[PDB]
């Protein structure tokens, strides 16, 4: 158990990481190093080129024919047991609304599991255990985070038609939308257009413009569209598809990847855990204060990820069976702070930008005290 | 609802340098805001707009080619616009056709412009 | 000698090199992610944070007790029969100067060998001859570069007692420069000003405005205030003082450095290999032209470092006394492209700031087919 | 050469209320060209400056609290100008001394600028 050779190889993992971002925060804020314009271009590096190569350097080692499937389905069961309360609130009430259910379920179940996990739990319970944090990053690139560009595209679909088709919606039947347009929300004009046929059915076009509900049927083909503009267009898509797709071919005829390929790969790849945290103390440092929306909130977002979080995912690890050791990587992987990837989406869509940006920032300064204090705890 | 309808009227084949009358008749709305609107369409591409009947017709913006030669009526009880062309020029083989706003722009396909 | 195994393994340590540049060169020119004022905070990263990193990491595991002191005194009579040369031009002849002797003393005898240097040789010979060029950058660091910092102060400092003073400067017995000004060229409006004394010596300060020669005691003391001046506010001093002092501290009663240090610095330092590579591609996409020039000079530019420097060290190492393999390490390191370092002195000075510009960015480009000449060409 | 000199007199303790007639001799030059100088300096820091004879006499940059009430002479064969100073007030009791520019700014130190 907790011996003091133990505490120091928690530190030896995780010191280094604060030290790349407070030199960051001093940087812009106590000695100007970085003006704002400069900053832009940093995180705009780390966003495109070292976080993609960092992950597809974790998913192509991974073994595809021996992942753990006891582990990995209560981590699953999780993510049902949560969003599935959220569909009895937006039913039952008539104060749930749409915006709070894509904030409830990723501060619940969606932490950072990419930057910070795989070394913290690497460093506390041995080798084998970040490689079970390897298999969870394999899902979320895969399953979580495409059903949340579900919900935001739904999101954004609802609010055009609803609000320039509120008497008449209910007898559309095609919606085609021009390809000079990404996202529907409010950035460019949105022209909308409809053509009567001979029946009285409507043939509803979308436009970019210068200087009752659809049937179900057209509500689909218009979200499917939209949804394929925007992950072709992700280099988060492109790391997870060549990473899945190379790891099912070394592994079953045991082909090693050349060292010419390897190290072309990895030499990028090395830059990407500094960086990703370097980039993280440029962000608060051009945010005006740390806790961004008020004492009122900041201290909901902190106790929906560290208290209701590994609450939700006790009862589902002892559901399915997990004991001894596994059971205490489980409940100390849903205590690690708040994820970045759904910072960028409620960034882009307006959706609480700011619930979401005290809980990344504030998150990360307070999570080592409290997943010390689990892990003190647990091997009590 | 009643299956919302837009009906245009007026298309022929006529002599260049006469005068044509063009109709918009709307029915079975909600509360129809004006800005009911005339454009052109050859069969090339990069199609302009002609005239307008906007808001309380303080401002007609027409297009730059047929200033001031356009009339263009109103009746809100009635709710049938009329675009009245004078002295045909024989390049007014286009298709002419309104687009009523009601928050979205409808718009129907039936006229029969033609000039020669 | 060359078998094709060794082809094999010198381009496994140099594509890696060029991948990392034409992603930079290609993502301004052809594809436009970077703006240029967004390039501007990508190189101001890897020259204050990364590249000094780099640096300590390679000197602070350099053994300074055991030395190869006879490969290292071959390269200081290099830079001695180069320097010595050009004193004899600018005395006997009219047409020589002083910033065509500091041009051509940095186009012969510096070459860059800590981002190429270090992999390009340890893949050729192997892991001791990449030792060698660890301690070579000791030498660059810590005495080469240093007068080379006193040659631009000079020529600064002469370009304004001689313009200013060109009738009275004889009787000049104290130079004062006040704090506020760092570099004495023209960029800001430096008023000077003269107190007459009782005897009628002057005693020049130089002042900020707002909205013969002086004796060889007077020059020496302005020189050396604003040599020390630009020494502290430059992040490469500090990296050879420190790697410099806790290397003989280590080596010599075996201190190991503990791993929460180790770990700190190595986190910032990884991303040094690769981003300075990176960096180096966005400086060839924001010049107009690669030859930036003309044809007429920039194959002068490639013949003083492929040519006359690599035959001014096989006279300097064959009097000392290198023979075999140690002969041909020393002949393929002066054939190296040109060093970053120098280009940036130029910039700032302004001293031919394009024939040092298409040395770097050109000699990048034809520096492999030509010292892979020589080691086909030596080991025959 | 012959050792460069700058010679000032002209200081006194006087009434508030008067005229002085302070001097700047230049001597032992090369080529000198007019933009001569004066300016004042109390024991505390944060100096300004007063007057000028400069280039052919166009323009005389003079302070803001002594607008119009300095008379500056120029005499090039002579080489020496004068700083008429008139209804001499009593915070004008700092050090006066003149500046001239052979491209860079000669000065020296030796006035007796006070008043009561």
């Amino acid at each position: 158990m907790i011996t003091a050779a133990d505490f120091y190889h928690v530190m030896t993992a995780m010191v280094p990481l604060y030290v790349a971002m407070i030199l960051a925060y001093g940087s812009v804020k106590w000695w100007k190093i970085f003006t704002p314009d400069q900053c832009s271009g940093i995180n705009r590096f780390v966003a495109l080129f070292a976080v993609p190569l960092l992950s597809f350097h974790f998913i192509a080692a991974n073994n595809p024919y021996a992942m753990n499937l006891r582990f990995l389905a209560a981590d699953s069961l999780q993510k049902v047991i949560v969003l599935s309360l959220l569909f009895l609130w937006c039913k039952l009430s008539r104060n749930g609304s749409l915006d709070w259910t894509i904030t409830l379920f990723s501060l619940s179940t969606l932490p950072n599991t990419l930057v910070m996990g795989i070394p913290l739990l690497k460093g506390m319970y041995g080798n084998f255990s970040g490689d079970l944090m390897v298999q969870i990053v394999v899902l979320q690139c895969i399953i979580w985070y495409t059903l949340m560009l579900f919900l935001f595209e739904y999101r954004g679909a609802k609010l055009l038609i609803s609000e320039q088709f509120p008497d008449t919606a209910g007898s559309i039947v095609s919606i085609h939308v021009d390809s000079d347009i990404m996202s529907l929300d409010g950035r460019q004009p949105l022209e909308t257009e409809a053509e009567i046929k001979e029946d009285g059915k409507l043939h509803v076009t979308v436009r970019r413009s210068n200087a009752v509900m659809p049937p179900t049927s057209v509500m689909t083909r218009l979200i499917l569209i939209m949804v394929w503009r925007k992950l072709i267009r992700n280099p988060n898509s492109y790391s997870s598809l060549f990473g899945i797709t190379w790891s099912l071919i070394s592994f079953k005829w045991n082909i090693e990847m050349p060292a010419l390929i390897a190290k072309s790969i990895s030499i990028l790849s090395d830059a990407g855990l500094g960086m990703a945290m370097f980039s993280l103390g440029l962000f608060m440092a051009l945010n005006p204060r740390i806790i961004a929306c008020g004492n009122r909130r900041a201290a909901f977002a902190a106790a929906m990820r560290f208290v209701v979080g590994p609450a939700v995912m006790l009862v589902a690890s002892y559901a399915v069976g997990l004991r001894g050791v596994l059971l205490h990587v489980a409940i100390i992987q849903a205590a690690l702070p708040q994820g970045i990837v759904p910072f960028v989406f409620a960034k882009e869509y307006n959706v609480h930008p700011d619930i979401l940006s005290t809980a990344v920032i504030f998150g990360m300064l307070i999570a080592l005290p409290i997943t010390l204090l689990y892990y003190i705890l647990l091997g009590l | 609802s009643s299956q919302v309808q837009l009906v245009e009227s007026g298309g022929g084949l006529v002599q260049a340098g006469g005068s044509l009358r063009l109709s918009c008749a709307a029915s079975g709305f909600p509360v129809n805001i004006s800005w009911m609107e005339w454009y052109r369409q050859v069969p090339g591409k990069e199609r302009e707009w002609v005239a307008a009947i906007q808001s309380t017709g303080s401002y007609t913006w027409y297009a730059d080619s047929v200033k001031g030669r356009f009339t263009i009526s109103r009746d809100n009880a009635k709710n049938t616009v009329y675009l009245q062309m004078n002295s045909l020029k024989p390049e007014d083989t286009a298709v002419y056709y309104c687009r009523v706003k009601v928050g979205a722009y409808y718009r129907g396909q039936g006229t029969q412009v033609t000039v020669s």
